[PDB]
């Protein structure tokens, strides 16, 4: 009641104040909440059109309905259309115009999924192949090219591949950008499962546990390959531990390096798409610590702007030194490395450290997931738990000055 | 003499979609058909005026073009 | 020779149909008028830029037209302009001494075609008027008094082109029915009438109503000894092909020759009003006519414009693929340096001519025998 | 790279700015797109929710924008785009076709044209229509301007490509 | 690990442009869309019937008929964004027949 009312009023204020602070806002309400959400490297730019098209992989959270893996194609106006003088309003004194022609969000293909999709990721080299996490022990792989566009009338899903090695659900999945078929999985079973699907036969369906790691003594929260290293990856778990493993190491239980993360459990990790020595990890202690891969003993920088646990942290394919994180605060905070150690007035410091550059609090519910558009810069989609999906982009002057 | 409703609901909604709307009136459909009919009639009668003044029986699309310009619009690719 | 597509707002995207230069002033500066379905007549100022580019600027607008206009031509004097719209009326304007730098006022109120008008023609002096319309009727007007004097009703189909003999002895008219008629001045009757020709199979030389063209414009040579007819048909074999026919005063029944134009169809014919010396060439039958002084003219096809001189049969100047829609009108500058191209897309285009690029204009203009 | 990693590891539009857009699924209010130029130091990314004094009212405008309360048929999605209907017709009385139209035109209107010539013309027109239908799949094709300079028979060092192109445009005289 | 929560079910009128500074180059509007999006046959029968209504002993061409078509929907879209701008100025999003009539009078039909 009171919380709902205050969130509604905060959202109304954000709605009223967004014209001055955002350049691109594209909000939609989902049929069902999605725990997963991501772009596609492919972009569609039809000739003779004033818009661009982008694609999105999301799931559904249905309590008693068949969860469907969803691809969503989204219409985006063109950069050429970004500069046009159509009309002028004498009232607002601007080249405004409400109009009716706008980009739109369209669901393309729905694939039946066994339970909620805990995490969905695809081939960095082949958008055809996507990996999804299930509430069951199973790990399922779907291909839109190898499945009817409309979800099958049969309630049962039709996975092209099922992977073995885990004993229950999890929330960590990743792919190897440099090595084909290399999957890293995390589960409550305290086991980290590495799987290779490049050698799976054409008619094969069950994939064995190629490698199982058991160094962590707590729930392995997330696992991810290195953006540049072909054999290195890191893991984060509830044991406030930042663990580094080498696939070339002969021991799957002895980690390559063992460094604690924080005083609280950590959720995820992320590396620079350009750099290879700096990684970002978010923790439950409202802190996000930077770690130089030259020395993991000392944190490069522990940013502090949230009031609660931080869930997902992601770097920028456009900008090397740009990072944002979202958690249960429903706030997405954009963080720059060029403002580190910069003096600021207290009037700009009541909110927090100058490390922050932007805050997105347009979420009615907790921000479920986000992804940064590799083609369009500063372009981000985020999803709240209330099946709310917006595509947004801030004011250009906040980063370009 | 009973083809006034020959204009289909799918066709009218599709015209609505091309122009860019999201909400449509329910009774507007007959008004759309009537505006269609009046403009059709003006066009075709004027084309008949040409073709008769063309001293011709079977009308051509050129007559269509001249009617189009006489009422005051442009035709693309056919001149 | 450089070609400039005019991207500027001519008639706020409504197609252009007619255009004319100022013959009265021989100065480098020129005053240009245009015809569109916006029922708006827009005067534009054009001249070569510092880079030689034909840059244009608005001058004044006319909005009295209740209907679209089709043909716009100044007097040979250029001081008075003839304006013709769909509203079946023709008004004459003269400049009078926020977006109009000058005011142009109706001077005469001429009617007589009670339909949409296609073509207008001025006399060799600007005091007699010729006009063509839907109405299948050829009219004659006196500019001095501004009343109708003659009506020619012999046409069966639409008439898209009329021209006045610069000598002042002929009036040439075409029907859309592939029929060509020449009219005397004193006799006021069909001096010549040609529709079909034997080769010796006989077939009609001009294109039928089946053409997707709106205008069939043509002009007398300023010398007046050569007659030019677009929208011709040549049936070399089982097929027919687009061409234009060239006629001399010796015989208006049999044209001297023709210019086949592969692909698109001719629709307008205009001759530059300036003369030039005979270009040095081998003494052959290449020249269309042997004359002491040469002249150059422009021809408007469906899409292309082609440039021919007195000495050469093939076109020396060729331009194509510039306007997306079909062509509408072509105009010659008084000096001949500006060749204004108008099409039906909604824009115009210019081809700038450098001085002497087309020869030396005659020091003294040869007189024409009246 | 990998080896070193392992080693170390071990008014004017330009005066207004960019066009701005916002759409909300929940609003009965239509989606908005306009350029914003208002400059207030109170609305910052550091404090998005700060008051904007003398800038705008913190009052709801979507309800007053569109109090729909009408049968809008929910045209937005999920209905109508997929619906379609087929039918069968009669075209034997008044043929609305190229061959039948040509036949009606030739029967009603007779000119001084040979029957083989009429057949050839009809075949050519049908071929042109078929070629147009085939080229309909080209759709939009960006077209580049072409211009041929003043090349004359006097010059011989000009491009032979343009020479043969204009030769293709020969003037055919008749005896 | 992370506390999760149950998801909830989710349920002036003539805009003439000044003679200068107008270099708009819409190329799509030049070419025919080749996208009829109308059932050809109800259109054809309707045209045939009204033509019979006006006069008899007459024939058409498929080209002329299709031309009639694009003329139709071209006028439709013209009036249609006219109605859109009216309704936006009419402070409303649901389109009313009065909006069509008002746009129609804006042109002057």
């Amino acid at each position: 009641a009171v919380e709902e009312r205050v969130i509604n009023e905060e959202y109304k204020i954000w709605k009223k104040n967004t014209p001055f602070l955002y350049d691109l806002v594209m909000t939609h309400a989902l049929e069902w909440p999605s725990l997963t959400a991501q772009w596609l490297p492919d972009v569609t730019r039809p000739e003779g059109k004033d818009f661009s098209i982008h694609r999105l992989v999301l799931g559904t959270h249905t309590s008693d309905e068949q969860n469907h893996l969803v691809i969503a194609s989204v219409q985006l106006p063109n950069d050429d259309a970004q500069f046009d003088a159509s009309h002028y309003d004498s009232e607002k004194g601007e080249f405004g115009g409400f109009g009716s022609v706008s980009g739109k969000i369209e669901i393309e293909i729905k694939i039946n999924h066994e339970g909620e999709v805990n995490r969905a990721r695809y081939m960095p080299q082949n958008p055809c192949i996507i990996a999804t996490k299930t509430p069951s022990s199973d790990v399922l792989v779907f291909d839109y090219t190898k499945h009817p566009s409309k979800p099958d009338p049969s309630g049962e899903c039709n996975p092209d591949l099922r992977l073995r090695g885990h004993q229950k659900e999890g929330y960590g999945l990743s792919w190897n950008p440099n090595l084909s078929g290399h999957l890293l999985s995390a589960s409550d079973d305290h086991t980290i499962c590495l799987w290779d699907i490049s050698a799976v036969p054409k008619e094969g369906k069950v994939v064995d546990a190629k490698t199982i790691f058991t160094g962590h003594t707590a729930v392995v929260e997330d696992v991810s390959w290195h953006l540049l290293h072909e054999s290195l990856f890191g893991s984060v778990a509830d044991d406030q531990k930042l663990m580094i493993w080498d696939t070339r190491s002969n021991n799957t239980s002895k980690p390559s390096h063992s460094v604690d993360a924080h005083t609280a459990e950590v959720n995820c990790l992320s590396f620079n798409p350009y750099s290879e020595f700096i990684l970002a990890t978010g923790s439950a202690d409202k802190t996000v610590a930077l770690w130089d891969l030259r020395n993991l003993k000392l944190k490069l920088h522990s940013f502090e702007s949230h009031k609660d646990e931080i869930f997902q942290v992601q770097w920028s394919p456009h900008n090397e030194t740009i990072l944002a994180s979202s958690g249960t605060d429903r706030r997405l905070n954009v963080w720059d490395l060029s403002k580190i150690g910069e003096e600021q007035s207290p009037e700009d410091a009541e909110d927090g450290p100058p490390e922050l550059l932007f805050i997105h609090g347009g979420h009615t519910a907790k921000i479920s997931d986000f992804s940064w558009n590799p083609n369009e810069p500063w372009v981000i989609c985020s999803v709240s738990e209330d099946n709310i999906m917006q595509v947004w982009q801030m004011a250009e002057n906040i980063y370009n000055d | 003499r009973d083809n006034i409703q020959g204009i289909t609901k799918p066709a009218i909604r599709r015209l609505a979609r091309r122009g860019g709307v999201k909400r449509i009136s329910g009774l507007i459909y007959e008004e759309t058909r009537g505006v269609l009919k009046v403009f059709l009639e003006n066009v075709i009668r004027d084309a008949v005026t040409y073709t008769e003044h063309a001293k011709r029986k079977t009308v051509t699309a050129m007559d269509v073009v001249y009617a189009l310009k006489r009422q005051g619009r442009t035709l693309y690719g056919f001149g | 020779m450089k070609v400039i597509t005019c991207e500027i707002a001519w008639h706020n995207k409504e197609p252009v149909y007619s255009l004319d230069f100022q013959h009265g002033t021989a100065g480098r500066i020129h005053r240009l008028a245009s015809a569109g379905v916006d029922t708006n007549v827009r005067i534009w100022k054009v001249e070569k830029g510092p880079d030689g580019k034909a840059i244009v600027e608005f001058l004044s607008n006319l909005a009295r037209h209740t209907k679209a206009v089709n043909v716009v031509r100044f007097s040979p004097t250029g001081e008075i302009l003839a304006s013709g719209g769909d509203d079946a009326v023709i008004l004459l304007w003269k400049v009078n001494d926020q977006l109009n730098k000058e005011n142009w006022t109706v001077v005469k109120t001429l009617r007589g075609h009670l339909e949409d008008v296609y073509d207008i023609c001025w006399a060799t002096d600007g005091n007699l008027m010729a006009s063509a319309s839907v109405d299948n009727t050829a009219i004659i007007w006196d500019v001095s008094k501004g009343q109708k004097i003659s009506i020619f009703n012999e046409h069966k189909s639409y008439v898209q082109g009329v021209t006045w003999d610069p000598l002042g002895q002929y009036v040439a008219t075409l029907s859309c029915d592939r029929v060509l008629r020449v009219y005397s001045i004193q006799k006021k009757r069909v001096a010549f009438n040609v529709s079909k020709m034997l080769s010796a199979r006989s077939y009609r030389m001009f294109h039928d109503d089946s053409m997707k063209s709106f205008f069939r414009r043509l002009s007398f040579t300023p010398d007046g000894s050569l007659l030019l007819t677009p929208a011709g048909c040549v049936e070399s074999g089982e097929n027919v092909m687009n061409t234009t026919y060239v006629f001399s005063r010796k015989n208006l029944k049999r044209p001297i020759a023709h210019l086949p134009c592969p692909g698109k169809a001719t629709l307008a014919v205009r001759c530059c009003p300036v003369y030039f010396e005979l270009r040095p060439v081998v003494e052959t039958g290449v020249e269309l006519m042997s004359l002491p002084y040469r002249l150059v003219f422009a021809v408007a096809s469906e899409d292309s414009v082609l440039l021919y001189d007195t000495q050469q049969s093939f076109p020396f100047g060729y331009v194509s693929n510039i306007h997306y829609h079909t062509l509408s009108d072509i105009s010659w500058s008084s000096d001949g340096a500006f060749l204004a191209i108008s099409s039906t897309d909604g824009y115009c285009s210019f081809v700038t001519f450098e001085k002497d690029e087309l020869g030396i204009p005659l020091k003294e203009k040869p007189v024409l025998n009246m | 790279l990998c080896s070193q990693l392992d080693q170390l590891l071990q008014p004017e539009r330009r005066k207004f700015g960019r066009m701005k857009l916002l759409q909300f699924c929940e609003n009965h209010r239509p989606a908005y797109w306009g350029t914003w130029n208002k400059k207030t130091a109170l609305i910052r990314a550091r404090d998005p929710w700060a008051q904007d004094t003398k800038l705008l009212d913190y009052e709801v405008d979507s309800d007053e924008e569109w109090e729909e309360e009408e049968p809008g048929e929910s045209l937005s999605h999920s209905e109508g785009d997929d619906d379609d209907d087929m039918g069968e017709d009669e075209d034997e009385d008044d043929g609305f076709f190229v061959p039948h139209g040509y036949l009606s035109e030739d029967e009603g209107v007779t000119e001084e044209c040979a029957d083989p010539e009429n057949h050839k013309v009809r075949q050519k027109l049908k071929a042109k229509e078929w070629d147009e239908f085939l080229a309909k799949g080209k759709r939009f094709r960006v077209l580049q301007p072409v211009k041929i300079g003043c090349v004359w028979a006097a010059d011989r060092d000009c491009a032979g490509d343009d020479l043969k192109v204009l030769q293709q445009f020969a003037a055919c005289f008749l005896e | 690990a992370r506390t999760k929560q149950t998801a909830r079910k989710s349920t002036k009128k003539p805009h003439r442009y000044r003679p200068g500074t107008v270099a708009l180059r819409e190329i799509r509007r030049y070419q025919k869309s080749t996208e009829l999006l109308i059932r050809k046959l109800p259109f054809q029968r309707l045209v045939r019937e009204i033509a019979q209504d006006f006069k008899t002993d007459l024939r058409f061409q498929s080209s002329a008929v299709m031309a009639l078509q694009e003329a139709c929907e071209a006028y439709l879209v013209g009036l249609f964004e006219d109605t859109n701008l009216c309704a936006i100025h009419a402070k409303r999003v649901t389109i009313m027949p009065k909006d069509i009539q008002l746009a129609r009078r804006i042109r002057g039909e």
